């Protein structure tokens, strides 16, 4: 009787304590959940696949094959094949065996549509995820903090930026030095009378 | 989420916290030396009064001096807290394995002299859990009187796996004097005191831990005149970690905080060791030292058993892990079980 | 696996 | 190096973005229990294979 | 039947789930004019025995099924 009393007073100052840390933790619990909720809301083909989570198919293969030669041979092409075959994943495909094959990253800048900003972010978190990505919104005051960590340091690899974006800050984008620059659906930049032309010129 | 308006106090060895319940800093922050000849403040470590005895109520970490405690308890609430110490809840920080007799005395005391309505006391360990919002894991508290790797399961300490080594406020208080002197050089223990003081800004200032055993390093400067100091700042952070790494400086065995670790793990009962092990929590003041969380981690993940998980807290970054205790007391007293599992006036009576 | 050893824990009660 | 940080970097961003728990729920029903809940918990034990059923009353506070 | 004389041998919380505080079995004492015989019943038969005014010292008439 003597023991058994001995460790059932043990045992109830155990599950006193195991009771208030269980009411601890889930408070905190609770804090970190509400918290989560506010924040979040004559053709060589070797291609390397390290770092391509995302499945493709035969023909996109196949394509990143054929668009070997541009960067092993430094030519510039056109690259106009029909909607549907998934054009962002060849690109992501391709920063992706830069770094595969050689250890150069570079900053790297993609034009993109406004109404196309968050599809293709969301596509290169999809395809081949690890990558250093921002964004850009609010050109008047947003921007200002996201421009004070590209100077020095490399915080970002890759950028997609927009095309009415570009006309208002030239003199920002053409300091720093990029490698590729990317423009999709190009009918906006067939007009010459335009001036995107030699606002997209001197980069 | 109610708020009574509790202070909740940390007697610490070399800094005293304190301040009200529901924040997330401790406005209190001074040391807690008592300079007897009887002031106990920085003032008191600036005034250069009459012959001063330097000493601390806390000695191995277990309050000694009852007249000091009472001393620093009066002072911290007629100046620090402002209020008086009869209208306020009060959760004690006791040391990580205390006594039935301290306990005792300590609640006699404040029942008695302070008349405080309510007085509850818990664990280091499961408050510093608490505070990194985890209830499971291994606490590893690296003190200026002692480190302890306090093996915390749903927020009890495990008092069959406590471990213990030297590495106290002894650390580098006379072994930097020496690695000082080999190039150059009110009472004593008011000098004493000054030295240690000197000799905590040198380790804030470039004291540094490797990253592996020990290697040659580059030199770097720093005021107190001025000198350089080649890779001798290098060279005591050693003894931290591995017994075998510094081999003319300590003993022929000593416990290292990755032994120590090692030890207080294994000497657990089974079905827990994997929860310590994959929920690490760090503590401290020996702990901001450079690199030396990054040199644990890889260094433990050698010593770790196949198939382990070791994920520990990456807050090293912020100087708040010191504190971790008192936030954890701080956000403990703002719950339910405030007024459901606590001490209230009449329980002792 | 983990119900493996509650299972196992179960067992040793029993024979306990 | 830096690869293993953008790899880990667009891991978490992904994760946030997929994650647009019922384990918290039960959590929540827990904290709402006043906290003297006793629970009646009977579970298959061995002795198809040769099994048994067992009873279990778990009491949460001394007072019930 | 016969003279209760209640009591819970105090056992293991759940060993599927946590540790805390359960009742594997509840041994009721039946004291009968020949002899005593005490009963490792059931512990789900608890609430009935709480339910009725079943007190140490009184004849309870228990079934079997
Ligand atoms: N008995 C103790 N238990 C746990 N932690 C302690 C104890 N005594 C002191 N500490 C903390 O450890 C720190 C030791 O200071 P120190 O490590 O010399 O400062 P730093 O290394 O940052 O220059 C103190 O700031 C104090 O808050």
């Amino acid at each position: 009787r003597e023991e058994r009393g001995k460790k059932e007073e043990q045992s109830r100052l155990r599950r006193i304590a195991a009771s208030t840390a269980r009411e601890i933790e889930c408070f905190w619990s609770n804090i970190e959940q509400v918290v989560e909720i506010k924040l979040r809301v004559t053709s060589v083909k070797f291609n390397a696949p390290s770092l391509l989570y995302g499945a493709l198919r035969d023909y996109q293969k196949i394509g990143l094959d054929w668009l070997a030669k541009l960067y092993r041979k430094n030519l510039n092409g056109i690259l106009a094949d029909e909607a549907g075959l998934g054009k962002t994943v060849q690109i992501i495909a391709f920063f992706a065996h830069l770094a595969c094959n050689e250890g150069n990253w570079g900053p790297h800048l993609v034009v993109v549509r406004s109404c196309n900003i968050l599809k293709w972010e969301l596509e290169l978190k999809r395809w081949c995820p690890g990558l250093k990505i921002l964004s850009y919104i609010g050109s008047h005051r947003e921007l200002k903090a996201k421009r004070q960590e590209w100077a020095e340091p490399n915080s970002f690899h890759v950028c997609i930026t927009s095309y009415t974006q570009f006309f208002r800050g030239l003199t920002a984008f053409t300091r720093v030095r990029w490698k590729c620059l990317v423009i999709d659906e190009m009918q906006r930049v067939k007009g010459m009378t335009e001036r995107h032309w030699e606002a997209v010129f001197t980069l | 989420g109610d708020e009574v308006g509790a202070l909740v106090f940390d007697i610490g060895s070399y800094t005293v916290r304190a301040g009200y319940a529901g924040e997330d800093c401790p406005k209190v922050d001074f040391p807690t030396a008592i300079g007897m000849v009887y002031y106990i403040d920085t003032n008191a470590l600036r005034v250069p009064r009459e012959n001063m005895e330097a000493i601390s109520p806390l000695k191995n970490g277990m309050v000694e001096d009852w007249d000091s405690f009472q001393a620093i308890l009066d002072h911290t609430y007629k100046m620090h807290v402002k209020s008086e110490a009869s209208l306020h809840p009060v959760l004690m920080s006791e040391a990580p394995w205390n006594t039935r007799a301290k306990r005792e005395k300590l609640t006699e005391l404040m029942f008695e002299h302070y008349n405080i309505p309510a007085f509850f006391l818990c664990k280091t360990a499961v408050l510093t859990a608490f505070a990194n919002g985890r209830s499971t894991g291994l606490i590893l508290d690296s003190g200026a009187t002692h480190t302890t790797a306090i093996p915390v399961h749903d927020g009890y300490v495990l008092q069959q796996g406590i471990v213990k080594s030297p590495l106290a406020g002894d650390f580098i208080t006379m072994q930097c004097r020496e690695l000082f002197q080999e190039m150059n050089i009110v009472t004593r223990s008011w000098h004493n005191y000054m030295c240690n003081c000197v000799i905590q800004d040198f380790q804030a200032s470039v004291l540094q831990v490797s990253d592996s055993t020990y290697d040659e390093q580059v030199a770097a400067q720093m005021p107190t005149y001025n000198c350089d100091f080649g890779a001798e700042r290098l060279k005591i952070p050693e003894g931290l970690f591995d017994p075998s790494n510094v081999k003319g400086l300590s003993g022929n065995t000593m416990l290292g905080v990755s032994h120590v670790v090692t030890t207080s793990v294994g000497m657990c009962d089974i079905d827990i060791r994997p929860g310590l092990y994959g929920s690490v929590i760090v503590a401290g003041g020996n702990t901001l030292i450079q690199s030396f969380t990054d040199r644990l981690n890889r260094e433990l993940s050698q010593k770790t058993p196949p198939s382990m998980r070791l994920k520990l807290i990456a807050n090293n970054t912020t100087v708040e892990r010191r504190f971790s205790s008192w936030i954890g007391g701080s956000i403990l007293a703002s719950l339910g079980t405030f007024q459901q599992m606590w001490i209230s006036k009449q329980e002792y009576e | 696996n983990s119900e493996d050893a509650v299972m196992t824990a179960v067992r040793a009660w029993e024979f306990w | 190096l830096l690869r293993e940080a953008k790899i880990t970097e667009e891991l978490n961003l992904r994760s946030l973005e997929t994650y647009e728990a019922d384990k918290k729920k039960q959590v929540h029903k827990k904290r709402k229990c006043p906290g003297p809940i006793i629970t009646y918990h009977s579970v298959t034990v061995p002795l198809p294979p040769a099994r048994c059923s067992r009873t279990f009353i778990t009491f949460s506070d001394d007072a019930t | 039947e016969g003279e209760v004389t209640e009591l819970t041998p105090c056992e293991t919380e759940n060993p599927m789930g946590g540790y805390g505080k359960t009742i594997s079995h509840v041994i009721i004492g039946l004291k009968t004019a020949k002899g005593t015989k005490q009963l490792k019943l059931d512990p789900s038969i608890f609430e009935s025995l709480q339910k009725e005014r079943v007190e140490a010292g009184d004849v309870i008439y228990i079934e079997a099924n």
